[PDB]
DNA sequence: CATGTGGTCTAATTAGACCGCATG
DNA sequence: CATGTGGTCTAATTAGACCGCATG
């Protein structure tokens, strides 16, 4: 593994939502930082190979889908299938290895066919992450993801996602962020 | 010296593609075919001899088939077009519906393709209409890396078909020219007794209002003074696919203008499968 | 010093005689056919190069058409056999329905037959079922005055099929043998893929529920473990015809089988027709 | 036309029906002799034409279809066809030229169809032949014939057999008489 | 403005179930 | 007793009329 003085920051490329605001908090980023070693972007239709090329080397790829009712012109299979073009993009040569890392979380937003396209594109089964509060479930994601980071059935989550048409829990997924501490630097 | 082509077919119908490199003398070592038309399936299975292995659904095939199966040295591709043609108005575009099945597709290309120290000839083609929403075409080019070549068959058969083709053979962009044994003209695909009111006929869809040219949906045929629609050996003697190709499955003339409404022409086939007889081997 | 065959085809159908005389050889000046359905004349039309002349109803030909289109060497017929055969159970009998016309073939015959002074060769055969009402054939025979000859396809084909031949052709009670390309069995006439469940297979009509044998009604072929009905060009190859003889006019599954129920048995005409070939002139 | 002493007898074959005591009653054979020269059959299913042949030779075939009262075992069309089938086999030969005379009559049991396919195969038109009683039609028929023998309409024909549901030989006697002038007059 | 690797709906159209009994 | 160049009736099955608008 690397040794704390040699650990690099992290250089990430954040494609739906932006995570600057909550790694900063974890001490992946620093607060003041022109480089900006996350590349945020939002529309990402006319991105070619060579646009997350130029940009620069990325050790993390995040995605995430819309949260539930914040949706516009795009169905959430289009997130999936954009996220897993440029991480076929950004992911390093083979020859040259390196740490790499992704990720991608739904909000409930995938049913169940577009969650089996996206365990099938991305080669793994999704992880459910709960936010239990005086005993009862009132929200949750879905993390597919290479990173080494209370149960519920499927049932309370569909009534969930039905009752919760009527909002980001990043905190959730944060804890799975924990993990790259040892791989890169850590900000005070 | 040269070896046998390895294809791997998706959604392939009346297996074209087998039959182009037949016609061409292409020896073909395997061809793993992806069709789910038992009607299709059947034509391949009869017209070849059961020279087609079939994988079932493009869906439920993984990394671990395409290993298994592999390698490949071409990968053929037509994705349904019933999402993605302007003639529909319930179309659902190409991130819901049939549209969606593109990124199987794009899914398994980049896992039959060789690695970047493997110098290993690889060719990979993809087709689609034209008719379909320029956001549609933008997309397929973004996640294929590569800006399609229209091509229309009325160069070579005696109909239009404006399709786009992305791809990396040789020579997609070369100049199409038309052979001596391609029927240009509808006469020259009809039967005895039969005359043809046009020379050129539209675009043939799986329905029958196709068959019918003209804003004014005009009969192509005058058979004994009346006006006659095209018959089913007229409609594989137009694609180019020889005659009675079709015949199997005891299937009437809809089930039959509906695979050859969804194939390619054989000539716009055999023009871009042409160059491949210079790097695989020839019977 | 033989000269080419003039013939005169009554209910000519499919045009099975004028197939046999080609396939054995012999030089047709003229064959002029009475058919109705306009798809069995499309068949004729399209598969023989329109080298056949039909003339519509068997009822609206007068004996001047005889005289003109005449003189003939050989009279062909094979009544409709819907009112005669006992598969019926409102058969209306030889007088009455569709039996009557048999009585037109029997005028025509007699308008066709040569002076006492001509001693030019003249021929003539009739076809109908075994399976008819014994008063039937007997009045049959009573106005052909002449007794017919049994044959069944089975000796040369995969199916049963009885049929009475009256007529003057040499050696019609010959035995019957089957050549080499006589296929015989039910597997000889499949598709790929495709295995016989049966050796030999009932009377083909023109009803679908004659394909399913047996009084339990069981499927003659399976295919991938499923049981299924025989295909039109197994059909093709049951009877003799040549593959995708009926594949004209856009027709479907129905229309195909209803024409080859009503047709002949290819081998048996040949059998029956080979001697013409000591007497008229051979390609 | 022939001598009147060299005319003979007139063999005729009657089928279906009779026509002697009609034709003895007109002269054409003597009511006494027991061969009477008339051959007769009802039953004309199992004839050959060698039957015919041995019957003798015969000068003037003869049939006619049951009247309204049939004996409803045949249709009507079964009389036709057979009399077509016997004739056939009673003509002489075309090396033979001998005076040779047939005729056929309906009695209104044959339907238009079946009236077509009559004209067909005796190749004419039939003549129909009126009953006018106090200017009303009572019955009448229809003969073809090659014997060189008052204007009706098919309706009244029409509604005449429809409503006679519930044998005219004197109106065809007439068309026997030309006959004379080849073949004996018995007092 | 002509066109189009189509879906929907409904009227023809078709096909399977049922029936049928005279003869080797 | 099994079978058959079928006809009828009804339930599927299919096919033609209708509609549709984004791109050259
Ligand atoms: N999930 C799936 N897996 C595999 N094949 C599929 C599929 N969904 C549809 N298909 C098949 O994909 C085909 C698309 S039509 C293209 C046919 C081909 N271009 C040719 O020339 O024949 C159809 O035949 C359809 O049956
Ligand atoms: N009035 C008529 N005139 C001429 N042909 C007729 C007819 N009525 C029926 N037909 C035809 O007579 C045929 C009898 S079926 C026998 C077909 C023929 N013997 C063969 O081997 O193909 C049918 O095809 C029917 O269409």
């Amino acid at each position: 593994t690397v040794p704390v003085w040699r650990r690099q920051p992290v250089r990430v490329l954040s494609l739906f939502e932006d995570i600057k605001k909550e790694l900063t908090s974890l001490g992946f980023l620093e607060s003041g930082s022109d480089p900006g070693q996350l590349k945020h972007v939002v529309d990402v239709t006319d991105t070619v190979r060579k646009d997350v090329e130029e940009w620069g080397p990325f050790d993390l790829v995040y995605g995430a889908t819309p949260p539930l009712g914040h949706t516009c012109d795009r169905p959430p299979s289009w997130y999936l299938f954009q996220f897993h073009r440029l991480l076929q993009y950004a992911r390093p040569k083979p020859g040259s290895p390196r740490p790499f890392f992704w990720m991608f979380v739904d909000n409930l937003v995938l049913n169940k066919e577009d969650l089996d396209v996206a365990s099938r594109f991305l080669e793994m089964e999704p992880v459910t992450i709960p936010d239990v509060h005086g005993g009862s479930l009132q929200n949750a994601v879905r993390v597919w993801s290479n990173i080494p980071a209370a149960l519920v059935s499927e049932e309370e989550l569909s009534l969930l996602a039905q009752n919760k048409q009527s909002k980001w829990p990043t905190k959730l997924v944060k804890n799975c962020f924990l993990p790259l501490r040892e791989y890169f630097k850590y900000f005070s | 010296k040269r070896r046998p082509i390895r294809v791997l077919s998706l959604f392939d119908g009346i297996a074209t593609g087998y039959l182009v490199l037949k016609e061409l003398g292409i020896k073909v070592e395997k061809y793993i075919a992806s069709e789910v038309c038992a009607e299709s399936i059947a034509v391949g299975t009869v017209k070849h001899e059961g020279q087609i292995k079939y994988v079932d659904d493009i869906r439920n095939i993984t990394k671990e088939h395409i290993d298994e199966w592999g390698p490949f040295d071409l990968v053929i591709g037509g994705s349904p077009c019933n999402d993605l043609s302007c003639v529909n108005p319930v179309r659902k575009g190409l991130f819901e519906g049939t549209g969606r099945l593109f990124f199987e597709f794009y899914r398994l290309l980049n896992y039959s393709c060789p690695e970047e120290e493997d110098d290993r000839p690889f060719f990979w083609m993809f087709e689609n209409v034209v008719a379909m929403e320029v956001g549609d075409k933008r997309d397929i080019s973004r996640f294929l890396e590569c800006n399609p070549v229209m091509i229309d068959a009325i160069k070579v058969s005696a109909a239009h078909r404006a399709r786009y083709f992305w791809g990396n053979l040789p020579g997609m962009n070369r100049p199409v020219m038309a052979s001596k044994n391609d029927k240009l003209e509808l006469q020259d695909c009809l039967e005895f007794s039969r005359t043809a009111k046009l020379k050129k006929v539209q675009t043939i869809t799986t329905k029958s209002n196709s068959i019918r040219q003209g804003k004014n949906q005009l009969f192509p045929v005058v058979m004994n003074g009346k006006d006659d629609v095209l018959w089913c050996t007229e409609l594989e003697r137009i694609f180019g696919f020889p005659e009675h190709y079709t015949d199997v499955s005891n299937m009437g003339r809809g089930a039959r203008q509906k695979l050859l409404g969804r194939s390619w022409s054989v000539p716009v086939i055999r023009h871009l499968f042409a160059p491949l007889k210079d790097h695989f081997a020839c019977e």
